[PDB]
DNA sequence: AAAAAAAAAAAAAAAAAAAAAAA
DNA sequence: TTTTTTTTTTTTTTTTTTTTTTT
């Protein structure tokens, strides 16, 4: 990735965009759960923006899943 | 994990609470053994294990009984750093007063118990009994008694009278007190008071009063009884080298103190005589005041030598001072440095970094990335392998760095930009490359200049780095919204030369295809690059919605700008590249491609430009000969026609015929003509002049010489520096400034001579001081704005107010430069913006005014829209999301967090280095207007203006104003208001000088009260050889004339008293002193008849924003009526304003030299001058208001910035006024405390309103005050600020009595206690964090 | 040029040791704190300011997280604000915290 | 008397007096 | 015409060598 354009409208704020691809990316480098789209030698944290602007990852997201395995 | 910050002063409770147990014991190590012996003040069982996870009696070791207090040895077992936090306490044996409140200068103990410094200071220090509840005696409370009359007053009521002497007394005084009748009482008497100073000092005590009030702290605790102790790590021990145990600064101040405490508490329970034990409690009150803060009360005690010792408060104050510390400067690691080196094959987002330097940056990474791919498990292995240079570890770096954001920052980073953040690509050897279209924003020369690498550690700052700082998300700077990333001085000449028509050159006339087979022809050599020939390009113009629709047709072009076109993206027309791009051209495109298809397009586009002109720029090889300087052949001719013209200037000024200062300014403005003269004839040379074949006869084109190919390009140097090449180089100016009478006559192609020479070193080197000091003036003027806009931060989404400024073109005296364009681009409009059309409203109400609705605006022309600003945005401490606008670094409406004042400051700053250290002729086809207009038909028969702020505004065909000049008072008017004046006319006009008395109507002149030789004088004024009437002012009249006012009762013709036309009363005119009354009586005058002929840099910057005050103020009317000229001769002449709507109370002085532009009498509005000159701001605020004065401050600042050449867009400017003045003056006393002497932030009064009116209370009114940015930033909102502010210790004690809450607002707050700079990430952090609570 | 990763640090002030002659850093100035503000950037200089400068379990945590592998600064108030803190308690202020 | 350790290398507060205003 | 209050303008106070202390 060049840009990150595309990942504002997606999260907008393009803070809120920085914790919460933070937030993937975290868990995409030491909490397993590979990303859910191919990576190309790029690190966690790309790979966290490139599935942000895919949309398939949000905050709400996030939230949702980690609330199902809280009550697991 | 913290929220706002909380300050009180402590209760004994609280202190102990602080602590484990309490030290008894002064005593520091055995001497013989380490022991800390029992209640040391090193003791082991108050403050910790000295050494990690033990017991002092050695019992457990160092993990089994962890956190296990040692039931012999009585200590826990944990770490020794314990020890850095564990407080203590020392019992007091009496109440000591704390110094801190007594002198807080002015001491807060003094009004808390409203007593004189002497006196509380005398029963303080053991020098006087004050007396306590007097009682039925002569005595009273607040008296005092030195020894003597202690002595008395024992001797006379000594049965139930009480008195003590000490800090104890001081300590009971304060449990005599009850703050609500204070409250109550001292209200009522304010309310009684009108002394201001009274109401004053009864307001500071009232202030006292609502502070303990609404404050939890109770007055008693400012007498300690507990004296806390510093954990002894934070107070270290230092030991010396030897057995003796070297106790630091304050521990002294302990031993003192403890030893002086113990003796104490042995005299108390042996009861000694009570003359020795007060000696002592002055001594412990004396040794408590010297801990706190030495060298405040008496004179400091010192260490082993004369020299004096430190204390606790000292810890808080100066550069070690624990406030200001993390602003100073911290040498971060991960750093780096290098020289800078051109980058071209990089990207736009690559940053070429050495290898020596990337080993040693991402070393720890590797560590990580090695270790786990078990090429070296162990660590050690790791750096030894790292250190060997093994070459496994430049591939592990290489997939380390893969992306993996750098910051790269220059020395002085006043933009914004100076922080941007690259990828890394490794090249060899040592030099940082940089991309060269990214050496703009950083300012770097690559002659030596050098920039520092960090890099972010943590995944949150990884995303940071590629997210908020990434090169390539910075393609438009924060203050202007247009390009930063703009083709510079090569690219721009490659680009230049690779489009220019040539008349005739190889593969002239011919068809040959789209782009393709062009670049074929160039590359082979067949056609040349200039070739004026068609070619088939195709445009994907985005005619339909978001529509790529494709037109292709033969169009006429150079085959060098065929091959060019293959570089600009689809959607752009054609025609973007047709013409010679120059540097202004180019970055039309670049920005034309920005708006049309989004960022990343233009990304590829900056770095495809860039590419494509260094190679057709290197295959050009314009390269400077000498012979390209071509000189005028005219030049010498010129020259010497000038130099005969001095001549004879010359020899006619010795004659006598004209004067020394004639002859000096005639000669000088020949020379400048003759040097007009040469530079046309250069600059004519140069362009065009190269005349050849066209395949049939000749004609000339524009050159290609390399001077001119670079001026016309705009490379780098524009006409005027090769006219100094070619040309002659001007008149240079003396040292002092006053210009050389003879010029330099001798272009630099030919030789200087060494007077000439000589002289250019002059404005050579005043030049160079002058930039070398305006460095550090632009320094400091982005000190002082970052100080008051850091405050700020985009905190609401929307304040849902109506109040916006009115945005219209802004006129310069006939010269509109801005249009509505940019001055309301982008920000969002107020009210729905309405058509000229009536009932059709254009846009709604809260729009954003993004590029297609200002070209709606431009179609309908619309000359004023409401538009939102900062400067008046309905929020509580943050400005409106909506109300800011765009961010003009992204293009978007500013998302909610991202800091404006620190960008403001800055974008308000860094262009301050490039900033400099009769008639009107009608010239535009329109209609005349007129503003505050009265005027009428004039004798003369052209017209009178009798209003004072009359202007002339030269309506367009268009309805729309476009020029506009301030028509002076007694102005002849050719024509009137609403008569088309087309582009010639000279309607106005008016004498340059004088300040004619022009009667509206006609009638006999009188002299009624006009006596001659008391009030005015039949002098001979042998001028004209005629005798003329000259009134006599107060001084030149008589004394007993003084009362005797030259009026004019003038007389019709009837001979009836002429009435003012719609007045009752007699137009007498009363005439000013030292008038010249030219009239004589008898003289039947006509319409506006004249009578008595009356007679840039950073400094002006600072001076708008500092607030500072003119020297000479123009005078206004503070309320609107019918001026009046008061009492005079005291010095300054008395002046009072009736209001004819109402009474007459307002009255004032002003100097009788400060010339006054209306009369005695004459109905004067509000704001009107009663002098002119310089324009104050604050009357203006005082008057006008807020919506005001913001449009004069940004009005004039930012003409001084567009004086030169930057452009500030006037958000910035708005955000440090809103700063400026967010404080109020309280109009009433409304319905809560605020007092009228009282000054509040404009928020709080704010929001006293909005609660009390939302129940049935009354709000209190205000008048906000403006403030000068150095005094915003010395008031304050927030005391950890005004403690980095330095006035520490009056910071804390203010603060600490006043139980003064503290926001952690603002970006300095934070940074100094260390959480997270609440701005962006931080901001969304801190709100995240609050939602989850 | 001169690079620097966890050299030499400083007597009293504790940072890494400032200067080219003794293995320096670049000197992180107060403008360009301001030049972080102005973006939204925070954690990077959060970690400029305490994780880099002073917080000697702040540094080793980091180190250890990079080392492991691990991307992540730890959420906390820094030691500074702590000694601030309990200066203050030396003088009979109760400076608290809140919510 | 020699050696070792500490520190040095214009702004504003207060008050006298002059001038205004009220009795 | 005399006294009191308020203003304002004037004054005065706030990395190396040497010095003082210790043996
Ligand atoms: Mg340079
Ligand atoms: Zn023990
Ligand atoms: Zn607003």
């Amino acid at each position: 990735r060049v840009t990150v354009q595309d990942a504002v409208e997606k999260i907008g704020n393009r803070f809120d965009l920085v914790l919460v691809a933070a937030r993937r990316a975290r868990q995409m480098q030491v909490g397993g759960k590979d990303p859910l789209v191919p990576e190309e030698n790029d690190k966690t944290t790309v790979i966290a923006l490139r599935e942000i602007e895919e949309g398939l990852i949000n905050n709400q997201i996030l939230d949702v899943r980690e609330r199902q395995e809280q009550q697991e | 994990e913290f929220d706002a910050i909380k300050i009180a002063l402590a209760s004994p409770d609280m202190i102990r609470s602080w602590s484990f147990g309490e030290v008894k014991k002064p005593e520091t190590i055995n001497y013989r053994t380490f022991k800390p012996e029992r209640d040391g003040l090193f003791c082991a069982r108050i403050f910790g294990p000295v050494k990690d996870y033990e017991c002092l009696c050695g019992k457990y070791k160092r993990l089994k009984h962890r956190g296990v207090i040692c039931e012999k040895c009585g200590v826990e077992v944990t770490q020794t750093k314990v020890r850095r936090e564990r407080m203590g306490h020392i019992e007091l044996a009496s109440p000591t007063a704390h110094i801190w409140f007594l002198k807080s200068l002015p001491s807060r103990i003094g009004l808390l118990l409203d007593m004189p410094l002497r006196d509380i200071e005398r029963v303080l220090y053991f020098e006087s009994y004050v007396v306590i509840e007097g009682g039925m005696t002569n005595l009273e409370r607040q008296q005092i008694l030195t020894e003597e009359q202690y002595l008395d007053a024992l001797e006379e009521f000594g049965d139930e009278f009480d008195a003590k002497m000490g800090a104890e007394a001081i300590q009971a005084l304060l449990k005599s007190m009850d703050l609500e009748q204070e409250c109550e009482q001292l209200r009522e008497e304010l309310n009684e008071t009108n002394s201001e100073t009274k109401r004053k000092k009864l307001t500071k005590r009232i202030k006292l009063l609502e502070a303990f009030v609404q404050s939890g702290n109770k007055p008693e605790w400012m007498i300690l009884t507990v004296l806390p102790v510093l954990p002894p790590d934070l107070r270290p021990l230092v030991p010396l080298d030897g057995g003796r145990f070297a106790a630091s600064d304050l521990n002294d101040l302990y031993r003192r103190v403890i030893n002086r405490n113990n003796r104490l508490k042995r005299l108390l329970d042996l009861a000694a005589p009570d003359i020795i034990v007060r000696n002592e409690k002055r001594m412990l009150q004396e040794a408590v005041d010297a801990l706190l803060d030495n060298g405040r009360r008496g004179r400091a005690i010192t260490g082993s030598n004369k020299r004096p010792l430190k204390s606790l408060a000292d810890m808080i104050k100066g550069k070690q001072g624990r406030f200001r510390q993390n602003l100073l400067g911290k040498r971060v690691d991960y750093s780096g440095r290098s020289v800078i080196t051109v980058g071209p094959y990089l990207r736009l987002h690559q940053c070429g970094l050495p290898k020596k330097m990337a080993l040693e940056l991402f070393k720890p990474f590797i560590y990580g990335k090695l270790e786990l791919r078990g090429l070296a498990t162990t660590i050690k292995a790791a750096k030894k392998m790292v250190e060997r240079e093994e070459a496994v570890v430049w591939d592990i770096l290489d997939e380390v760095i893969r992306e993996h954001p750098v910051l790269l920052n220059r020395a002085p980073t006043l933009h914004r930009l100076g922080i941007q953040a690259f990828e890394p690509v490794l090249i060899e050897g040592k030099a940082i490359q940089l991309h060269p279209l990214v050496c703009a924003a950083y300012n770097a020369d690559f002659d030596g200049d050098q920039m520092a690498v960090h890099v972010p550690l943590t995944l949150e700052a990884q995303l940071e780095a590629r997210a908020l700082m990434m090169s390539t998300n910075n393609i438009l700077s924060p203050a202007n919204g247009e390009p930063i990333i703009v083709p510079s001085q090569d690219v721009v000449l490659g680009l230049y030369y690779m489009t220019r028509d040539c008349v005739n050159a190889k593969g002239e006339g011919m068809v040959l295809t789209g782009p393709k087979e062009a670049e074929r022809l160039y590359r082979s050599g067949l056609a040349s690059l200039h070739a004026r020939v068609k070619v088939r390009i195709t445009e994907y113009e985005k005619d339909a919605n978001g529509e790529l629709v494709a037109k292709t047709s033969l169009k006429d072009t150079t085959v060098g700008r065929a091959i060019l076109w293959m570089i600009v993206p689809k959607g752009l027309p054609y025609s973007i590249v047709n013409q010679a791009l120059g540097k202004k051209a180019i970055s039309k495109m670049l920005n034309t491609c920005y708006r049309i298809l989004g960022l990343k397009p233009t990304v590829i586009f900056a770095d495809q430009i860039m590419y494509t002109g260094f190679a057709y720029a290197a295959r050009s090889g314009a390269s400077v000969g000498i012979d390209d300087m071509v000189i005028p052949e005219k030049k010498h001719e010129i020259i010497s026609e000038a130099e005969a013209e001095v001549a004879e200037i010359q020899e006619q000024f010795q004659s006598g015929l004209v004067t020394a200062g004639e002859r000096y300014n005639k000669v000088i403005d020949i020379w400048a003509a003759a040097n007009d003269r040469v530079s046309k004839a250069m600059m004519d040379n140069l362009q065009t002049e190269t005349v050849i074949n066209r395949d049939g006869q000749e004609e000339k084109q524009v050159s290609f010489n390399s001077i001119y190919m670079m001026a016309d390009s705009g490379a780098r140097g524009s006409a005027a520096q090769i006219r100094q090449l070619a040309g002659m180089r001007g008149l240079m100016a003396k040292p002092d400034g006053s210009i050389i009478e003879t010029p330099i006559t001798a272009n630099f192609r030919e030789g200087l001579n060494v007077l000439q020479y000589f002289i250019s070193t002059h404005g050579a080197r005043k030049g160079l001081a002058d930039t070398a000091l305006k460095t550090a003036n632009s320094g400091y003027l982005t000190r002082r704005l970052v100080d008051v806009a850091q405050d700020l931060v985009v905190t609401e989404d929307d304040c849902g107010t109506h109040e916006g400024i009115m945005m219209t073109p802004v006129i310069e005296g006939g010269d509109v430069k801005e249009p509505l364009r940019d001055r309301v681009l982008g920000r969002v409009t107020a009210e729905d913006v309405l058509k000229p059309g009536t009932a059709d409203i254009l846009v709604p109400r809260n729009t954003l005014l993004h590029e297609q609705w200002c070209d709606l605006l431009e179609e309908n022309s619309v000359d004023a829209v409401k538009v939102r600003s900062v400067v008046s945005c309905d929020t509580d401490f943050g400005v409106c999301a909506h109300c800011y606008g765009r961010d003009l670094a992204r293009g978007h409406i500013i998302n909610k967090g991202e800091a404006i004042g620190v960008i403001a400051a800055q974008s308000i700053g860094e262009p301050g280095t490039q900033l400099t250290m009769s008639s009107i002729q009608v010239k535009n086809k329109g209609s005349i207007k007129l503003s505050n207009v009265k005027s009428v038909v004039n004798s003369s028969g052209k017209l009178v203006i009798t209003s004072r702020n009359t202007e002339l505004k030269l309506i367009d065909e268009f309805g729309r104003t476009k020029e506009s000049y301030k028509v002076p008072y007694g102005a002849v008017l050719a024509k009137g208001d609403g008569e088309q004046v087309a582009g010639g006319e000279t309607v106005a006009n008016w004498d340059p000088h004088t300040m004619p008395v022009i009667t509206e109507v006609s009638g006999f002149v009188r002299f009624t009260d006009m006596i001659d030789g008391q009030t005015i004088t039949r002098q001979t004024d042998e001028l004209t050889g005629l005798s003329s009437l000259v009134v006599l002012d107060s001084a030149e009249r008589t004394a007993g004339g003084k009362d005797l006012r030259p009026a004019l009762k003038i007389v019709d013709a009837q001979g009836n008293d002429v009435l003012i036309p719609g007045t009752d009363m007699p137009a007498q005119y009363f005439l000013p002193g030292k008038a010249i009354v030219q009239l004589e009586d008898g003289v039947q005058i006509s319409s506006g008849d004249t009578l008595a002929r009356i007679p840039g840099g950073l400094p002006r910057v600072a001076d708008l924003f500092e607030a500072r005050r003119p020297k000479e103020p123009a005078i206004l009317a503070e309320i609107s009526g019918i001026v009046s000229f008061g009492k005079e001769t005291k010095g300054k002449r008395r002046l009072v304003i009736t209001p004819v709507d109402g009474s007459d109370p307002y009255e004032e002085m002003i100097p009788k030299w400060r010339q006054l532009n209306v009369f005695e009498g004459e109905r004067v509005e509000r704001g009107d001058v009663i002098s002119d000159g310089p324009e104050a701001p604050h009357d203006i605020l005082r008057l006008r208001g807020v919506h005001a004065v913001t449009r004069y401050i940004v009005n004039e600042v930012q003409d001084v910035y567009r004086l030169q050449g930057v452009k500030i867009n006037d958000k910035h400017i708005e955000v440090i006024v809103r700063q400026m003045l967010r404080k109020a003056t309280i109009v009433n006393a409304g319905s809560s405390d605020f007092l009228e002497g009282e000054q509040v932030e404009y928020s709080r009064v704010k929001i006293a309103n909005r609660e009390l009116e939302a129940n049935g209370k009354v709000g209190a009114t205000y008048s906000r005050d403006l403030l000068g940015i150095t005094k915003a930033s010395l008031a304050t909102e927030s005391f950890i600020s005004a403690a980095s502010f330095q006035e520490t210790t009056r910071v804390l004690t203010e603060a600490a009595v006043a139980g003064k809450r503290d926001e952690l607002r603002g970006l300095k707050e934070n940074v100094i206690v260390g959480r997270l700079i609440p701005a962006g990430t931080g901001y969304a952090y801190h709100q995240d964090r609050m939602r989850r609570r | 040029m001169h690079a620097r990763s966890t050299g030499s640090y400083s007597l009293v002030t504790q940072q890494p040791l400032g200067g080219k002659a003794q293995f320096g850093g670049q000197r992180f100035g107060e403008m360009e704190v301001w030049a972080l503000e102005a973006y939204g950037a925070a954690y990077t200089l959060q970690e400029m300011l305490t994780v880099k400068s002073d917080d000697v379990n702040g540094r080793t945590k980091m180190y250890k997280n990079i080392v492991d592998g691990n991307h992540q600064m730890e959420p906390g108030m820094p030691e500074s604000f702590n000694v601030l803190l309990k200066e203050i308690r030396s003088l009979g202020i109760n400076i608290e915290l809140e919510d």
